[PDB]
């Protein structure tokens, strides 16, 4: 609202940095137009975090270990290094899948190498070969091991990809090594690049002399859907239901052998362009797979989205896609009816990774909210491209923010609502704003598809017009 | 599809049969999955004898380790300094991973920043980062106090955090009286206990090695209480209480019991309460210094033995009925205050609860873990309430701690089918309570998957979880107990009544086939 | 069968296979028992609407009621007087079962006499019975007072109290100077909270009826406080806590906290702490009384404005937020203190806590019982929660009670599926929870069988029980809990949020079924 | 020892009492002298209590609602009049059933007339004739009601008896009419006479002219035996392993078929003498049916026990309990050897109803402990005949003890271990004296039997060496 007023806040705000720090936020924070299509000119993205000013960003271990290799549910994944890192990353992220954990799923498991003194001095590809057999011994149903190489590793000069060669080749099995140091790149986005390149090195291409697997027109994989409260299987059952077979799913309740299957469909949907473009140009390139982006966030973009999709296919599954799309419709206007009375109106900030700020957008225009301004810890220059167009006029867009930017935007915007992680939600609780975390849900979910819009509405309904709000101010002063 | 009236999140959601039917069609189709029997049969095996002798030689793997690494616990330490900034110099990301790790259990803010070193780094050295990183901190977030620890990168690469530091000064990035104490704090040695301890001893020296020579011992008429990796707000509200009761001055280093539970009333407070740089400055001056967690404080020790000169008394943890005794007959010694009516009224308190529940504690087997203080305080409450400590783990201990924790087992009957493990982790454990079942588990969020497992064995092979320790992210507000004193021994009291009661409740609720035991009054 | 290093108790022993065959034999060859495809049959219509129907339709049968009789109540008042014994004027297995069930709840010694009266003193009155037994009780026990309730017994062959006191006192039985307040308790009127009224009445007006000529109200620059009927020793500690915390002079009036929880030193204090005399006496001096639980102190409440002419204030008890804050600003207004900043703070603690556990405690649908304030105090604090009540009962309640508490209702979106029933037994709630399911029970002791009942329709019909309220006989030390002020809703929201958490935890334990949903964190 | 000491004690006691006090309370107690076998020429029992002194007596309606037909599964015990007594009463006293309860058995419920002012003005007979319909509506599987009066129903004049002789016509129901106003008698004993009355008055001659019930010459019914904790379960097992075929259990777990089916048998079995004598002697009289006191706490008397109730069957009945007896031999054997030393030579004092004081004695002394004082709170002069030549010689015995005399006896002799009930638990255990629940053992058991015998033994030892007790002085006083 008043582009002036937001330019304004933007200098007010960055008067406090030092003149380098100052100069550099400048280029991260603009006010959004959406006639201009090259965001360039406007916001800069994808650069290193300003030292001391409490940036959000993760490390590529994270982008690695904890977003694309720890939901594939069927292997073991090695954290490679001191304990820190494994342990903080345990079952953190809602990944969710089917399985045995501890027999024949290992994803809420922490298996590492826990470097001492010795390892870091005298190496530890003996002790990783060691642990490999550990492993097997261990937990014999396993169907592959990745190695995730926090910080020393790469310090060190350890040589994780030859002891991955020998070992695969001594033991038939699949041992992807990744160089995911968490001091590589400047986020986790350089994680999800290193990661994806692991699996197309290693695993994707290892049926590619294999004919056995039967296949249909209507085969198609799910990429970047990680099944965060069981978003996948909302969206999957969306797409049967079509008439589509969903060969595999990366990587939420996604397992080896699925992966190894991709190459045989005939379209890939990708869900978080961000994390899985790279793996997704590849497969365009080498097996001659068409990709498309689509959106199951909310009525109207599920929707597009699913006659998207069966316009890529035959009549007859056009066809049952305006049946899916009838039969949802009393559903999600039942939603709609009672819920978009309730928070018309309301205004809505984010500060997520790199789909969502902008992917979730239209839930919240089908509630009848406004979202005043977004922004990401670590897209790139196209993921604002998309944004744009998607956000309004004088809304304002921060990249990378640091905890006293968010802070000071929120105190001079006062949104009816926040969406963010786990380290901004107790500072805006104390603040006196309705918060939901928007990478977890909450604990909450899913919210892909029209089942998960429900959870969405009845979610944004519960937090925004709680009663705890109205009650921060004590009677008496 | 949903109701509108009755939504469903993912559970129970996803036990809809048209969910159902598709995650079949998956598995069947896609996911190449073990034969379910081949699952059942390796699982079985997973809980046998044999499993256990092949999980206890492991060498090079760890598996569900229970602890974390040494900055996370100097974070918590430089917490508890007021208006002071956590300065981890290394990589951002471990930042943000210690960040959410505090936030989940402590559902509160976390302030800490990094100085964001990169690939660029890794061949020139972190300087400029810590330079520029100094000014932007204290330009932003205007603490009085930066406290520095590190990551493991900047280990593995040899930053000299005192040249760094020095150096920022002379070149102007941030003023020369500007407090800065640093600590190294490598994760690939010891755990998050041992970074409280370095990060604790680099903050004391810092503010007192170099101001020692008009210092006089006992000349402030207080003792001084450090209190180790502490995660429990009512244990440094219990440890102020009962000083205060009995007239003993104090000065507890490193409190953050104030940034840790700020009201939510309408503003953000970054900074709240803490151990003022005068406290610090003024700390040799005191009649003596308590160290609340020995086992851990090693450092600390050596340090306030050798320069402030203070004979640092020999004292256990104050858990249990016991060592608060000692504490408080310590405290009383060296202060001259004799222990107050309040203070002997609250102990026969806890002796009463003790008389009356006794006949449900008796015998009860335990498994337990944590931190090496925590564990051998609370293995010393349960031998006083007359149970069987079984599976004593703590994968961070050392053999002179499995000693003495051997000596506590040998100085009762209680203790006798009592073993300690150190440097084994919850995958060792998981096999100790599968092929010697004890009556429940006590520790921190992680054992919810082993009760999930010796659940899948049967309900006759389930081990109840009690929730005690650090971390706990799957209940609200534990934070707030206290564990330590007469206090925190009747809150733990309960808790074990209570979850013995309430096992025995689930085991005889059965109408015409267990009820007979349902009593009305236990 | 027993094996020697495993003995069994009656859980699991009689599982034994002798023991089932020998149970089996017994029921099929002598017990005549229905067959049970009748006695499935039968439950499964015990569980219908149509059932619920008929069972609401209960004009003269009671079954399994929620209250108890006065001279309960009676007793309980007298125990917080100091050196004071409870007597109750009638027959002596009254006051057998009056100890045994505060002994249960308290697991503490209950002190309290009867003068045995038997069918002679029902054919000629009780009067010897008095005499001796006020001789008798002083000589032996040595209280300070004796304060005189009375069963059934002597309620309906009309022993005149008044009379039989004082000819004990002119014929020399006891001296004329030893306080002896009387009250009649008649069980068939009220409940156990009116009998609490009826004896605090008494209490006040023997000491203050007949010297109100000097006395000027204010001067004593104190609030009267009367608690009414409680069995939270934390309620007790909360009030006197939070008004010295403001530096308010007041005087609680029945304070039982002590006497209640004695330490176990080696000696037996039959007597300790407690309203003395000299406080009841200079009462009408104070500046105004405040009631903590007025819907049952409504005869204290005539006898206080019409006698000392207090203006008492029309307050909620301070039961969760808004209730708390009314109180405190009375208080501050009656006594010109403001209300300090530790207060504030605190209140501000318990918000935060809402916001933190606001997302798992919305929508969900509870049935409670108990006494009438508390009752209504957890509806409003439910409501805040953002709660849902469904099944309010309260088998002492009004109707002016019942209209209050819909008013409350109407106020909240949250209220519009609630319903306050008076006069209904746990039987009838038996029938609303298997109709009309919420997520929850909060009660006494008593729902456990409820919970049973339910269990065996099926788990998914399952209520578990949340222990608030008394008598609690199954679990230990719950007494000690707080219910009043910020810090009983801080308890209480923990329990709640954690009594949600441990259910979800259960429900999604089971192996590649429903363990998706089993997070770490919640 | 010293019976002068223990007398001279007894003075000392006695002295604060006022004169009639002290002169009635010097008649209950007394120095035990084993040869004196005529009770009431040393010890008096059986009065009223003195006014104000805390007794620990109950009053009829415990004795029999609590007590006799409480524990009767399959009926419905009606408690008439004010609300406080079935409530107090309410699955206190563990009397141990199979059941559906609700449905079928309803030991554990409340059912009461919930008496109102006019109830008391007016009369309640109309009030409990509609109660009893209202009863056959909700619980149409109970087989037979009773009506337990409370004191203002013999107050007021309500005659509960036609109001049940003409609904049980109505309504072809068994209901019973108990006059058990607490007011009447002195203590539980005359409740049980009384419900021993209704027993024999209106369920024990229902089957007098049916005689389709198969009969043996093993026939034995249990009588006195409540099953708190399943003692009479724990000693079932040990009759029917002998050969004999348990007809009846009076009346834990006991249903109305079993009560009506009792005079079909060949011996009538008396645990509690005190409590069904009376029937037991009706009985015999009416039915010719013998009856036999036994004893199965602890190894020694459950022996005893056994050969004496074999001996009054034939040849095969004895070789049945020898084998029995061995088969049986090592297990209390082990428990000996195992909790023998850990409880040689302690002192036990005891004060509890009207059986058990007498009855454990054995039991202890198979552990190597001593009684040194017991007592009652409403036996008889013929409980304390058989009670003198089992304690030994200069023990203290007291008869309806008051609180103040129970806590100068205890202060002076310090036994090692008290037993006695729930209002004597806590003011010893505050003392720093071991205390175990006599009456419920402590929510603990069976004790009766070989099988109860292990539990008694790891009570006792459990209790009696706690490292709590050693833990009462603070080390700074
Ligand atoms: S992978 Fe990425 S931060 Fe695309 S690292 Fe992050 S489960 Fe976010 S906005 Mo957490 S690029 Fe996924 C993400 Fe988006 S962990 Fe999840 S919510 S759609
Ligand atoms: S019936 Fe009697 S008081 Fe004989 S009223 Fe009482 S379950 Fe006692 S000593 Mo409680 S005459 Fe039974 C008894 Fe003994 S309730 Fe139990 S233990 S053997
Ligand atoms: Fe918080
Ligand atoms: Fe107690």
């Amino acid at each position: 609202m008043s582009r002036e007023e937001v330019e304004s806040l933007i200098q007010e705000v960055l008067e406090v940095y030092p003149e380098k720090a100052r100069k550099d936020r400048n280029k991260h924070l603009a006010v959004n137009d959406p006639a201009v299509t090259q965001s360039k000119k406007c916001i800069i993205s994808n650069k290193k975090s300003q030292p001391g000013l409490m940036t959000i960003r993760g490390c590529a271990y994270a982008g690695s270990k904890g977003v694309v290799w720890g939901p594939i549910k069927d292997m073991i994944h090695i954290s490679h290094g001191p304990v820190g890192c494994g342990q903080y990353s345990r079952a953190g992220r809602r990944n969710y899948y089917i399985g045995t954990t501890g027999v024949n799923a290992f994803v809420t498991m922490n298996f590492t190498s826990d470097f001492q003194e010795k390892d870091i001095v005298f190496g530890g590809d003996k002790k990783l070969a060691k642990l490999i057999d550990e492993v097997e011994t261990l937990f014999p149903l396993n169907k592959g091991i990745s190695v995730q190489s926090e910080c020393p590793i790469g310090l060190i000069g350890d040589d994780i990809e030859s002891v991955s060669k020998v070992k695969g080749a001594e033991l038939s099995k699949t041992i992807v090594p990744v160089r995911c140091e968490g001091f590589r790149g400047v986020s986790q986005s350089l994680g999800h690049h290193i990661a994806n390149d692991a699996v197309r090195d290693w695993v994707l291409g290892k049926r590619d002399e294999d004919t056995t697997f039967a296949s249909t027109p209507y085969d198609v994989a799910i990429i970047g859907d990680y099944n965060i409260g069981g978003d996948a299987w909302s969206s999957r059952i969306l797409l049967e239901e079509m008439g589509l077979r969903c060969v595999a799913q990366w990587s939420g309740d996604g397992s080896i052998s699925e992966i190894e299957l991709t190459p045989k469909v005939k379209l890939n949907l990708v869900h978080c362009y961000r994390s899985m473009n790279y793996i997704s140009r590849h497969m365009e390139e080498k097996y001659g797979i068409p990709w498309m982006e689509y959106n199951f966030f909310g009525p109207t973009k599920t929707i597009e989205s699913l006659r998207a999709i069966a316009a890529k296919f035959d009549e007859s599954i056009q066809k049952k896609c305006e049946e899916v799309i009838a039969k949802y419709k009393p559903e999600w206007e039942a939603v709609v009816a009672k819920y978009r009375p309730r928070l018309e109106g309301k205004r809505v900030m984010l500060y997520i990774g790199g789909l969502r700020p902008r992917h979730v957008i239209g839930a919240y225009e089908d509630l009848g909210m406004e979202v005043v301004g977004t922004g990401y810890e670590f897209a790139h220059n196209d993921d604002y491209d998309r944004t744009m167009k998607e956000m309004g006029d004088s809304t304002l867009l921060y990249d990378d923010v640091t905890g006293y930017e968010f802070e000071e935007f929120v105190k001079r915007i006062k949104p009816d609502l926040i969406g963010s992680g786990i380290k901004e939600k107790f500072i805006f609780q104390k603040m006196g704003i309705p918060f939901r975390e928007m990478h977890s849900w909450d604990y909450s979910g899913p919210y892909h598809g029209f089942d998960g819009f429900a959870i969405f509405a009845r979610d944004m309904d519960m937090t925004l017009n709680n009663p705890c709000w109205k009650k921060l101010q004590a009677p008496w002063e | 599809s949903q109701q509108v009236d009755k939504i469903k999140a993912s559970y129970p959601l996803f036990l809809d049969q048209d969910y159902k039917d598709m995650l079949a069609k998956k598995r069947d189709g896609f996911e190449e999955k073990y034969p379910q029997d081949k699952i059942d049969e390796v699982f079985q095996w997973t809980t046998t004898k044999e499993y256990q002798e092949l999980n206890f030689q492991r060498e090079a793997l760890t598996v569900n380790p229970a602890k974390a690494c040494q900055p996370l616990g100097a974070v918590l330490c430089a917490l508890g300094f007021e208006k002071t900034m956590p300065y981890v110099h290394g990589s951002q990301g471990c930042v943000a991973y210690f960040r959410s790790y505090f936030n989940r259990h402590f559902r509160e803010p976390v302030s800490c920043v990094s100085d964001s070193m990169t690939e660029d780094a890794a061949v020139f050295g972190g300087q400029q980062n810590m330079k520029d990183g100094l000014q932007n901190c204290k330009a932003t977030y205007k603490p009085d106090m930066i406290a520095v620890s590190t990551t493991c990168m900047a280990e593995v690469i040899g930053d000299d955090l005192n040249a760094f530091i020095n150096n920022s000064k002379k070149e102007g990035f941030i003023p020369d009286e500007f407090p800065v104490p640093f600590a190294h704090t490598p994760s690939f040695v010891g755990s998050h206990v041992t970074g409280w301890d370095n990060m604790f001893e680099g903050i004391a020296r810092y503010f007192t090695l170099k101001s020692m020579d008009d210092k006089v011992v006992g000349s402030n008429k207080k003792i001084n209480i450090v209190p180790g990796f502490e995660t429990y707000l009512g244990n440094f509200r219990v440890i102020k209480r009962m000083l205060s009761e009995m007239g003993v001055g104090y000065s507890l280093l490193s409190d953050p019991e104030e940034v840790l539970d700020t009201p939510a009333d309408g503003q953000f407070r970054m900074y709240a309460g803490g151990t003022t740089q005068e406290e610090m400055k003024d700390a040799p001056n005191a009649l003596n210094t308590v160290l609340l967690q020995p086992w851990h404080l090693e450092k600390t020790k050596k340090f306030v033995e050798g320069t402030w000169k203070h004979e640092v008394p020999k004292l256990n943890i104050p858990m249990g009925l016991d060592w608060t005794d000692e504490f408080l007959m310590k405290v009383s010694e060296i202060s001259g205050q004799p222990i107050p009516a309040s203070l002997t009224k609250e102990r026969g308190r806890l002796v009463d609860m003790m008389t009356d529940s006794h006949t449900w504690l008796h015998g009860k087997r335990f498994a337990l873990w944590g931190d090496p203080d925590f564990v051998m305080g609370l293995v010393k409450f349960l031998l006083e309430l007359g149970c069987e400590p079984v599976h004593i783990l703590c994968h961070n201990g050392n053999k002179r701690w499995k000693k003495a924790v051997d000596a506590i087992l040998a100085a009762s009957p209680y203790g006798k089918n009592a073993t300690v493990y150190i440097g084994k982790d919850l995958w060792h454990l998981r096999s100790l309570v599968f092929t010697d079942k004890p009556d429940f588990m006590i520790g921190n969020s992680y054992g919810k998957f082993i009760q999930r497992d010796t659940l899948h064995k049967g309900k006759e092979f389930e081990v109840p979880l009690i929730r005690i320790g650090f971390p706990i992210f799957d209940r609200h507000h534990l934070h707030r107990s206290t564990t330590l004193g007469y206090e925190g021994a009747m809150q733990i009291l309960t808790t074990l009544v209570n979850s013995i009661l309430e096992r025995l409740d689930e085991e005889t609720r059965g109408m015409q086939a267990t009820d007979y035991n349902h009593d009305l009054v236990r």
